[PDB]
RNA sequence: CGAAAGGGUCCUGUAAGCAGUAGAGUAGCCUUGUUGUUACGAUCUGCUGAGGGUAAGCCCUCCUUCGCCUAGAUUUC
RNA sequence: UGAGCCCGGGUCGAACGGCCUCUAGUGCAGAUCUUGGUGGUAGUAGCAAAUUUGAUAGAACAAUGUAGAUAAGGGAAGUCGGCGGGAAUCUGCGAGAUUCCCACUGUCCCUAUCUACUAUCUAGCGAAACCACAGCCAAGGGAACGGGCUUGGCAAAAUCAGCGGGGAA
RNA sequence: GAGACCGAUAGCGCACAAGUAGAGUGAUCGAAAGAUGAAAAGCACUUUGAAAAGAGGGUUAAAUAGCACGUGAAAUUGUUGA
């Protein structure tokens, strides 16, 4: 196997580290710079390919995507860092009142059985008018900061899963001065954020996860980190509109869940982003979707993409049927239903 | 002990074998019910030929593998000490020529 | 002490045998597999190879004939005995809640196992007729008291002691009588007049038993007593 | 939350039983029959897209039902 | 100086010492020494002989594969093989019409079948070989002699599972 | 009757069940193993508990002299402490 990733290594995180960021230039105007979602599964698409000089040009192709759940996430903290002859380090940290149950368990780890006292003391000076304190630590981040990552966690208690502890991750705020920066954070506090604010349509981004663990039939063979690079978003969902899985050529009012559920994961209600191409990582797992280092050399990236439909046949088998109501209309009556009727 | 469990079957095939055919069918009856008796108690009674013989063979195979496991062992052991005192012999030859 | 019920003793299952079934694993709680799922392809082995490794001791099977004939093989794992009683006449939970003023549903009592009361069945000997009495009744006894946990009155919890199952034999010591087995559960109610009422309140279901025939072993063995066929010396 | 149900979805292939002169034919009985009749007979036709299963590593329920609740043992400035 | 001698403290209960001589079965680390006692290995290997027959007790499990065989199949290779049976297709029961294969081998592999060999955990019992003292690596260390030593690289308790480095003709 | 002898791994193989126990078909081979206390006065009795075992209590000048018993080294082991 390849030397760069042996001797084969436990995740120490289930989450996934992001270690790198994309560098800074105050030109830019502001904007995040990562987010977060959990891999509901797959579906395939027809495409009418928009690739000059390719062998299928302008011709149905057909590809397998991810599909990424990807509830709003909220804004619970900022952090500024200061560069240092022995790297970068947190220099302060500020956090927001109201902070959610949820994150709250992320602090804990027996919730059950602990009184809720975590950040307490912090929202009392929140609220004493310790705002020269809060002021103080802003100042700082702004004064002496040159580099600034909102806290942003993603919502379990939206996501259709058992777990119930929230997820958590910082994400650097690019594209400005300092001040600009901080103050932009400042704003976001107790904001929720959606992928439409994030990330957007038909573009190339980086995917971290855990890849998952073999186990039980020379050690540790499986639940890797791995950040695959080069995956591109096609669409993004949003959930409320219920015609997400619809697309122009058919007018089928579908979600981008298929019959009965996706396996072993639910049915999304969010916003979501479907990916082309296999991802790292399984289903509930927490994926970690962030912007490209360097800006792109291939026609794959700013090529447009336009959709023809997504598969929704049931995958828990050899389904052909897309809709409930094409089901029931072309199997006819049954006696079950007759005898129900 | 399976043997001891094959003596009192053995014993109880030839009071049976005595005993008269009316009565064979009798006491049959007899220690059928009292079987279902302890058995449904609980006490898990152990009279069956072709398993105590199966267990048996078991054993024995048992002691012929360990057997075995004795002779290569011991043979390993003897060996050794052979090898100890065959080299002792040569380094005794090497002083003589020296 | 672990018992499991089954259908698999008949060929195919109904509406009205899956519930008795049902009623009566609720009564084997919480000695007992609630999430047992029969299937067709499943067999008397699978079951018992099942039950081997997983500890229970008793197996009730319910067995429908082609002519309608209900079945309760009652059988002590995992080499028998066997004790086939014939449904004569039986009624569901559903229907005795219907028929109850004030059915009580079941609740915190699933956690205690049901007291045996046993009530006419002639264990010493009154007129030395031995076949009956010391060959069927004291395995009566002592099946039934096999089936449920040994209960020790000086360190049972008188609160949890909730549900009785009743086992009433219509039959005389004189060995006159119609032979019928009568099963019954009852919900136990204490209503403070110490002095304590108890009120049984019925839960279900009513069994009628023809104690038909018996085997050694599971479903195998020796007719070592039916009750129409006498087999010759 | 975690033990039945309901709905969804997949799987196999049309369950038992009943009604069909349908069934290669066979053996009897009568006034001898262009649905003769009584007995045996694999197998075909309708109930019947039937029947059954479906989480042990598939989804969703508004109480669809019922139950369980602030434990108990040690350690840490 | 030394082999050794004297005293203090504890234990202990019946004999003992200094000097001059005389005498000898008179002084121990070795002898793969003798006898006896006791360790690491080790609560490990494994339940094996020993400890009126024989005999560890519960929980499990029924698998995983291995070797030797078969007038079985398939694939592969080489030849001078391939140009009645089975498998199908087309057409309106049709002599119905049309298409594919069959060989051998003192050759290789796999799958199929037979015989034999194979099994874990917790309790209880419980050895033996071996043991001058211990083991990171690199260069140097005249005598192809390194574990000592010199100069460096460095160097953090303790377990389980894999793994490779050393021990003359 | 004695000894410039040996003093329980010594002295005869045997200070004591010694040609005993034991081995081998047999001729034959052949060990290990002494000491309470002056006197058993050998721990009455109570109380644990299945035992070749303790806690009290008693005998003796002494029981850490208790039929594992005159004194009780080293190897080896445990607890406490540094």
């Amino acid at each position: 196997g390849s030397l760069a990733f042996l001797p084969r290594k436990r995740a120490a995180r289930h989450r996934g580290r992001v270690k790198s960021f994309p560098k800074d230039d105050p030109k830019k105007p502001v904007h995040l710079t990562a987010a977060m979602g959990y891999k509901a599964g797959m579906t395939t698409i027809v495409r009418d390919l928009d690739r000059p000089g390719a062998k299928a040009h302008k011709k149905e192709v057909v590809e397998a995507v991810t599909i990424i759940d990807c509830p709003p996430m909220v804004v619970v903290g900022l952090v500024g860092y200061i560069e240092t002859p022995r790297g970068l380090r947190s220099l302060t940290t500020v956090w927001a009142e109201h902070l959610s149950d949820e994150v709250k368990r992320r602090f804990y780890k027996n919730w059950y059985k602990s009184k809720k006292k975590a950040f307490t003391k912090y929202a009392k000076k929140y609220a004493e008018n310790n705002g020269a304190s809060i002021t103080r630590e802003l100042e700082r981040i702004k004064k002496y900061c040159t580099v600034v990552r909102v806290l942003a966690h993603t919502q379990i208690r939206k996501t259709p899963l058992k777990q119930k502890k929230a997820h958590l991750m910082e994400i650097q705020i690019n594209g400005g001065s300092v001040a600009d920066k901080v103050e932009f954070g400042r704003s976001l506090f107790e904001k929720p954020v959606t992928i439409d604010t994030i990330f957007e349509k038909d573009e190339m981004i980086d995917v971290i996860a855990v890849t998952k663990g073999h186990g039980f039939v020379a050690g540790q063979m499986g639940y890797h980190h791995r950040t695959s690079v080069n995956h591109k978003i096609y669409r993004i969902g949003k959930g409320d509109d219920e015609a997400n899985a619809s697309t122009e050529t058919d007018l089928t009012k579908k979600k981008i869940t298929p019959m009965g559920g996706f396996v072993r994961y639910g049915e999304v209600n969010n916003d979501y982003v479907m990916i082309k191409g296999s991802v790292p990582g399984v289903k509930k797992r927490i994926m970690t979707l962030r912007k490209s280092l360097f800006t792109h050399t291939s026609r794959k990236a700013l090529e447009k993409v336009e959709l023809k439909w997504i598969d929704t046949s049931s995958e828990f088998g050899h389904g052909a049927f897309q809709t409930a109501a094409e089901k029931k209309q072309f199997m006819g009556t049954l006696k079950k239903d007759l005898q129900t009727s | 002990d399976p043997k001891s469990a094959l003596m009192q079957l053995e014993a109880k095939k030839k009071r049976l074998e005595a005993l008269p055919e009316e009565k064979r069918k009798e006491i049959e009856e007899k220690e059928q019910w009292l079987a279902a008796r302890r058995r449904a108690e609980g006490i898990k009674v152990h009279d069956d030929e072709s398993l105590l013989k199966k267990a048996l063979k078991r054993k024995e195979a048992r002691k012929k593998k360990s057997e075995r496991e004795w002779k290569e062992r011991i043979k390993a052991v003897e060996q050794s000490k052979q090898e100890r005192q065959r080299k002792r012999e040569e380094n005794i030859r090497k002083r003589r020529e020296e | 002490p672990k018992s499991m019920v089954i259908r698999i003793g008949a060929g195919e299952v109904g509406t009205s045998v899956s519930q008795l079934c049902t009623d009566v694993r609720k009564v084997m709680e919480p000695g007992t597999a609630s999430r047992l799922k029969e299937r067709k392809a499943n067999r008397l082995r699978d079951y018992v190879t099942m039950c081997g490794p997983l500890g229970v001791t008793h197996l009730l099977l319910f067995s429908r004939s082609t002519s309608g004939n209900v079945n309760l093989r009652l059988v002590v794992a995992p080499r028998g005995p066997t004790f086939h009683f014939r449904v004569e006449k039986y009624s569901l939970t559903k229907d005795v809640r219907r028929a109850q003023r004030h059915p009580k549903g079941g609740g915190k009592e699933y956690m205690t196992p049901p007291l045996l009361v046993m009530n006419n069945f002639t264990d010493p000997k009154s007129d030395a007729h031995s076949k009956v009495p010391r060959h069927l009744e004291s395995l009566t006894t002592t099946a039934f008291q096999s089936l449920f946990p040994p209960i020790n009155p000086q360190t049972t919890p008188l609160k949890s002691i909730r549900r009785v199952l009743l086992l009433n034999r219509e039959l005389s010591p004189e060995n006159d009588g119609k032979f019928v087995v009568n099963f019954r559960h009852y919900l136990i109610t204490t209503k403070p007049v110490e002095r304590r009422a108890v009120k049984l309140v019925e839960l279900g279901p009513r069994m009628r038993l023809r104690m038909t025939k018996v085997e050694e072993g599971l479903c195998s063995g020796k007719v070592l007593w039916h009750e129409y066929v006498s087999k010759s010396k």
